[PDB]
């Protein structure tokens, strides 16, 4: 129908969409539509209408998006750019679509989708379309200052993972590596700022927000990471916006996890190099809280019993940290230190108190008064005349560790043992047995190593070393077994040079003296633990050391004697050796001995 | 005449509301109150469609003209018992949930906007109170 009918309709102010349908512009294919010359006339109509309608923006776009949805329109316009005679229209249409979107406050997700930001994944930031997408967001907010502002962030989260925290993890990763490259760094900072603003405007607490930064990792690992500082930066930002709800890290941590788990984590973190520094800092702050709450050490114990570490309170490490709080507490309350320990004393069993006091002696503020009561209690126990076994346990000597031989209590306990043993000649007790039982073989072994290294303990350590070997005699440990017990199997080529080798020889002798019926030679002991070819590799090596040369030669002979006892043929030996150090020397010698025997 | 505009503006062929067309309709309703009568009468008919999509489009148009155009249209809307039909949509045993939500929000908006029982079109409040008696909540 005619331009006249159009002008009539324009005077009548007919809606664009109706005119479209009047024109039968219901083409079967959207990509075809723009090729019809009729469509262009309708555009002109729609524009001219818009000039006197209420809406500025392109009714065309409104119409088309309402039929087909935003992406399809945009893609169609992009398809239209191809045919150059449509280019001028297509570029007008693109501009119009943007104007339209901005005017209609269309959701950023639709623009993101329409832009085919489907692709980018890793490389969202450098791509110009993404930049344009941020421009769109800023522009929309600029046109709409009255309304609550719109944000990118939901679109990003919902795309990369279907989980509030989990999606945010990938975003954080992307921000971090974006900052590292100069190229993306500017973009990365804008994205970060938007994410921050999003959290602030949604009023998402630091507590909640932390779960995002923590995602993927153990609690421990998060603290070691860069992300920790990033979350502190959030906390500080949160406090700035909402100072009535201000919170510090430790306070926040406390309310999230509770003091017990926090403490456990601070323990864990204090052990490891990456975290150690701040573990201690945060620990001190946790103490400062309890101090500001005026909680006595026993009050603190009350608090913390009621979830995690009561069963695992008295053991290492938890105890040590408790004692650390005690140290601080008395630094603020020197007056009541006596009263404190006294209350511990009536509340708990003596052995528990002893366990405390051992640790307390490490801390200068406590050392004196701790030492006093330690001795007062000990003296009482000595006066009782009870069994050394019992007394040992009450003194918590089982929990001193490797350096027990330095420990004043242990020495006092020995003195009691000797007195007791004289006074109970029918019912004597063994110091060594107590040590053996309580610290187990491997602990005894470390204790010896430690006590040897300190000259003050050295003589005592030798006594213990003797007693351990005496125990080996009493249990009839075979020298073969003793060799492995002293890890001589590890010493390699240098076994004869090993100091402990000599000790093992001397044990083997002593064993033979106690048990002549099952008497065993050094060479048999060596043969039990290793085969000939390793042994003569060790002997050929040992001949190079003057201190062991003679020994090596004696053992070469002793080995040869065993071949004779074993009635081995030189051919068997020659066959089984190949390219072996000292083999021919030893063969020729064995051959010579065989000749003399024959 | 005007019915064509309404029908096309509420055609099942649209995926979404043609907001520009809706505004264009608002403009002519501000020019010609006679045509405005016909518009609201058309909307009632299209609300009568089974198709929830059509219903939503009609509701959305209606929202638009109500906010944009003058007191004549408000009078028509009340006087043509359009509101009663809207109530009746909610009264269905299994209504469409989006439709239901839309009508509820609209009627709540309007009865507030017009001043409730002392509204010069108290029909809005009347419809809202009927809803309340059935125990609807926005």
């Amino acid at each position: 129908v005619t331009p006249a009918k159009l002008q009539q309709w324009l005077d009548e102010r007919l809606p664009a969409g109706l005119v479209f349908k009047n024109m039968n512009l219901d083409e079967p294919n959207i990509f075809s539509l723009l090729h019809e010359p009729n469509f262009a006339k309708w555009v002109q109509y729609a524009d001219d209408l818009s000039a006197k309608s209420s809406h500025k923006e392109s009714s065309v776009i409104s119409t088309l998006t309402s039929l087909h949805g935003d992406k399809v329109v945009y893609d169609t316009i992009q398809a239209a750019k191809l045919y150059p005679q449509l280019s001028e229209l297509a570029l007008k249409l693109e501009k119009d679509q943007i104007r339209f979107w901005i005017a209609t406050r269309k959701d950023p997700s639709v623009v993101f989708e329409a832009l085919n930001l489907n692709w980018a994944g890793i490389s969202i930031f450098p791509k110009p379309e993404f930049s344009a997408w941020l421009k769109y967001v800023d522009d929309v907010n600029a046109r709409h200052p009255k309304e609550a502002p719109l944000s990118i962030i939901p679109t990003l989260k919902q795309r990369f993972s279907r989980g509030d925290e989990a999606g945010t993890d990938v975003l954080l990763k992307l921000i971090a590596n974006g900052k590292a490259t100069t190229e993306a760094k500017t973009v990365a900072n804008k994205v970060e700022s938007a994410l921050f603003d999003f959290w602030l405007n949604s009023r998402e607490t630091p507590d909640k927000v932390m779960d995002a930064f923590k995602y993927g990792t153990t609690t421990q690992a998060f603290l070691g990471s860069p992300r920790w500082k990033e979350w502190e930066r959030y906390l500080s930002a949160y406090n700035a916006r909402y100072p009535e709800k201000k919170a510090t890290a430790i306070e926040t941590l406390t309310r999230k996890y509770g003091d017990a788990q926090l403490l456990d984590t601070l323990i864990g973190a204090s052990s490891k190099g990456e975290t150690k520094t701040l573990a201690a800092k945060l620990q001190a702050q946790q103490f400062d809280r309890w101090m500001n709450l005026k909680e006595s050490p026993l009050d603190v114990y009350n608090r913390l019993r009621s979830s995690y570490g009561d069963t695992a309170f008295f053991n290492e490490p938890q105890l040590n940290v408790w004692v650390s709080y005690m140290n601080v507490f008395v630094d603020k309350n020197p007056s009541k230190v006596d009263k404190m320990f006294l209350e511990l004393g009536d509340t708990f069993g003596d052995m528990r108190l002893f366990r405390v006091l051992g640790e307390a002696k490490k801390f200068p503020n406590l050392e004196s008064t701790a030492t006093k009561l330690q001795m007062e209690k000990a003296s009482t126990l000595f006066a009782s005349g009870k069994s050394p076994e019992g007394i040992f346990k009450v003194l918590a000597l089982d929990n001193v560790g490797d350096d027990i031989l330095s420990n004043t209590l242990f020495h006092k306990w020995l003195a009691y043992l000797q007195k007791f043993n004289k006074e109970h000649p029918n019912n004597q007790e063994s110091w060594f047995d107590m040590l053996r039982i309580s610290y187990q073989p491997f602990g005894v072994e470390r204790i010896i190593e430690t006590g040897r290294k300190n000259p003050l303990t050295r003589l005592m350590a030798e006594k213990v070393e003797n007693a351990y070997h005496n125990y080996w005699l009493d249990i009839k440990m075979e020298p073969k077994t003793a060799f492995r017990s002293l890890h001589l199997d590890e010493s390699g080529e240098k076994l004869l040079a090993d100091p402990k080798f000599n000790t093992w020889v001397q044990y083997l002798k002593t064993f033979n003296d106690r048990y002549p019926n099952e008497k065993t030679t050094v060479i048999d002991g060596l043969r039990d633990n290793s085969h000939d070819i390793a042994l003569l590799r060790m002997f050929s090596a040992a001949k190079n050391d003057p201190s062991t040369e003679k020994l090596a030669t004696d053992l070469q002979s002793a080995l040869i004697l065993k071949w004779q006892d074993a009635k081995k043929t030189p051919e068997e030996l020659k066959r089984v050796f190949v390219g072996v150090p000292a083999a021919d020397e030893m063969l020729d010698r064995y051959i010579k001995l065989l000749a003399v025997a024959s | 005449m005007v019915n064509s505009m309404v029908e096309r503006a509420t055609s099942d062929m649209l995926i979404g509301p043609d907001w520009a067309m809706n505004i264009e309709i608002c403009d002519i309703c501000n020019h010609d109150p006679a045509q405005a009568k016909d518009v609201v009468k058309g909307i009632k008919r299209r609300l009568g469609s089974k198709n929830p999509k059509v219903q939503l489009l009609a509701l959305t148009l209606l929202e638009t003209i109500v906010k944009n155009c003058g007191d004549i249209v408000h009078m028509h809307v009340a006087e043509k018992d359009l509101l009663h039909e809207m109530v009746k949509i909610v009264k269905k045993k299994q209504p469409d949930l989006h439709v239901k939500e839309k009508v509820l929000i609209l009627i709540d908006t309007w009865q507030e906007a017009f001043g409730g029982p002392r509204a010069r079109y108290p029909q809005f409040y009347g419809a809202y109170q009927e809803l309340l008696r059935i125990g609807a909540v926005f």
